[PDB]
């Protein structure tokens, strides 16, 4: 269920632990019940590379880590 | 301006009071 | 097809191993003695064969949750 | 899914899916949620510190750290715009390697050393930068804090591109807390290395989200 | 669903792969080979008799 | 007749019991509660990794699919 | 959900119910390798959280401890492995 509340997240920034490890920075778009995310305005952050910003990018849920949620996102509100 | 991050730093640095 | 030929080892109470999903060194032997349509097993004498090394752990009875069947094979 | 279903559906059965429907029931009879209750010892999880407090009187005002924030965004945004520019120029300046700890060291303070010139960091790749403020912060954990070593962090924190490695978060926090601590012994508000100490607190605190560490006045 | 008895080499997550022939499926792909073979990555062969198969774990699929 | 898994498993609640992970680790302890999807509840947990102690953990949530094997333990 | 929230006050699950109840703190072990303290704000049957004021904290090369702090978060349950209740903390 949960995801019924990540699926609220549009517009929100936020940032993505990967599996890897990778740090991914950008602007939600859509969430869907799999979890997996559609972001624009992207800036990745990699272990041994360079930074890579994109304009778009789509992930998986299977993916993800976790998210790093905006510090004003009001969870009391949204749980609901 | 080359020695601008100093510059600012220092700016920084120099606001406390 | 494949649900009968596990459900011949239970009858038959064969000796069987199972590869994971999640290790490649290490396997599972037992005999198996129940299971559910998750493809969770009772397996009694169980063991794990370590690849490498080589050592068998003795496990006695135990349940194996399904998730981690690779592959079924006997002996 | 958490247990997903692999297989289809008083005297033994001769057919599997006779068998699983049986099973079905037996384990449907059974009690889904079981509790046992017990009766008559813990491991300790070495969790770092935090950020030691200021002194009464020593501790910023918010609309300053606020406004120290706000203006190091200016200077991280201007810091980006032209990293280009001072990409390509460059006399002395051996730049020492990646690897070469102690090399940096000498190369930012010297055995004096090298300020901060956007002609010099704006080469630095993100990797180096990183590994830089850790000497930097090494060489401040066995010596006194200098204002080349204020301007140097700094500058490297300006370069610091985020989203942050959690290596680069934790790095940072392990200096604001040096930071915190090497504050516990001034003796007057008139020091040098207060405000400095405070900004490199505040600018980690707040401008890099390690808002546990933030001095709250 | 028409590969049926015909002889495939099978390759499975982990880095395993298993030369043996299809005697049976069903929805969830799982899968019934024969006269199979453990395929090591030095150029050893186990043959370990008949094997069942999840959908999953298995990638190629290959004659 | 044939031990079926919910029931052996059911059977096992209060008793000292080990899990070993997917992952290699495994967990000792006495099986407070379980559920459903097979999630699990020890208590006087204590960890194992490559066989070797590593610590002592008290009451601890086992998230169901992190699970290879339970069993017995006298 | 009738049957589902006292499934959360008696099952295992429990263990989360009680830190979203009594704000307190517990200790998730994530497959990064890496440990998470938080206060659960919120989560469901398949272990996803919500999380408030985290302290994510993990080891490295003589090993020394390492952390960075995370306000809110949604972990995925997917990534625990195992939660400790009230859990043990020092320096």
């Amino acid at each position: 269920k949960l995801v019924r509340f990540l699926m609220k997240l549009s517009h929100e920034t936020v940032t993505i632990e990967l599996k890897n490890g990778t740090q991914v920075h950008g602007t939600i778009t859509g969430v869907d019940v799999s979890m997996n995310t559609h972001l624009k305005a992207v800036k990745m952050t990699l272990k041994n590379r360079e930074p890579v910003q994109l304009e778009t990018l789509s992930i998986r849920g299977n993916n993800i880590r976790y998210f790093i949620l905006p510090d004003s996102l009001p969870l009391d509100t949204l749980l609901v | 301006d080359d020695t601008a991050l100093i510059k600012a730093y220092d700016k920084a640095v120099a606001s406390f009071k | 097809q494949p649900i009968n030929l596990i459900f011949r080892y239970l009858q038959n109470r064969s000796r069987i191993q199972v590869w994971l999903y999640e290790q490649v060194n290490m396997r599972i032997e037992g005999c198996i003695i129940g299971f559910d349509e998750y493809m969770n097993l009772v397996l009694d004498d169980a063991e794990e064969i370590h690849s490498k090394t080589k050592s068998r752990k003795q496990l006695g009875r135990i349940m194996l949750k399904g998730d981690n069947i690779t592959l079924l094979q006997s002996v | 899914e958490l247990m997903p279903r692999l297989l289809p559906v008083s005297v033994p059965p001769r057919t599997p899916q006779e068998y699983l429907r049986r099973v079905q029931i037996e384990a449907a009879q059974c009690p889904d949620v079981v509790v046992a209750q017990i009766d008559p010892k813990q491991s300790v999880n070495i969790s770092l510190s935090g950020c030691q407090p200021a002194p009464e009187g020593y501790s910023p005002t918010l609309q300053w750290q606020q406004q120290q924030v706000a203006q190091f965004s200016t200077v991280r945004q201007n810091v980006n715009k032209h990293r280009s520019h001072w990409k390509s120029q460059d006399s002395n300046v051996t730049m020492p390697k990646s690897e070469d700890e102690e090399g940096w060291k000498k190369f930012c303070l010297g055995e004096i050393g090298f300020p901060p010139l956007l002609s010099i960091v704006s080469r630095m790749n993100q990797a180096t930068v990183t590994s830089v403020l850790e000497y930097l912060s090494n060489w401040f954990g066995e010596r006194d804090f200098t204002p080349e070593l204020g301007r140097w962090l700094y500058a490297l924190l300006a370069c610091l591109e985020k989203p942050l490695l959690p290596e680069a978060h934790s790095l940072i926090r392990q200096l604001a807390r040096r930071c915190s601590e090497v504050r516990l012994l001034v003796d007057s508000k008139d020091d040098e290395r207060v405000p400095a100490l405070n900004l490199l607190i505040c600018l980690v605190s707040r401008y890099f989200d390690q808002r546990d560490l933030a001095d709250e006045p | 669903k028409k590969f049926m008895d015909k002889k495939l080499s099978l390759k499975l997550n982990g880095g395993r792969h298993v030369q043996g022939i299809l005697r049976g499926f069903d929805p969830f792909m799982n899968l019934v080979i024969d006269e199979c073979v453990e395929m090591a990555t030095s150029g050893q062969q186990n043959n370990i008799g008949m094997v069942v198969i999840r959908g999953n774990s298995i990638i190629m699929l290959e004659a | 007749l044939p031990l079926n898994p919910k029931p052996f498993l059911n059977g096992l609640t209060g008793k000292p019991v080990m899990v070993k992970l997917k992952w290699g680790m495994e967990y000792k302890g006495y099986l407070v509660s379980v559920d459903g999807y097979m999630n699990m509840q020890l208590a006087n947990t204590e960890e194992y990794i490559d066989g070797a102690l590593s610590g002592h953990l008290g009451e601890v949530l086992i998230r169901c699919n992190n699970v290879l094997y339970i069993r017995g333990v006298e | 959900q009738k049957r589902e929230e006292e499934e959360f006050n008696t099952g295992p699950l429990s263990v989360l119910t009680q830190s979203v109840k009594n704000n307190t703190q517990v200790l998730i072990n994530c497959r990064n390798n890496k440990k998470l303290l938080g206060r659960v704000k919120a989560f469901d049957a398949h272990c996803n959280m919500v999380l408030e004021n985290v302290k994510e904290m993990w080891t490295e090369v003589k090993p020394v401890n390492k952390d960075r702090y995370i306000s809110k978060m949604f972990l995925r349950g997917d990534s625990v492995i195992v939660v400790l209740r009230n859990p043990l903390i020092a320096g």
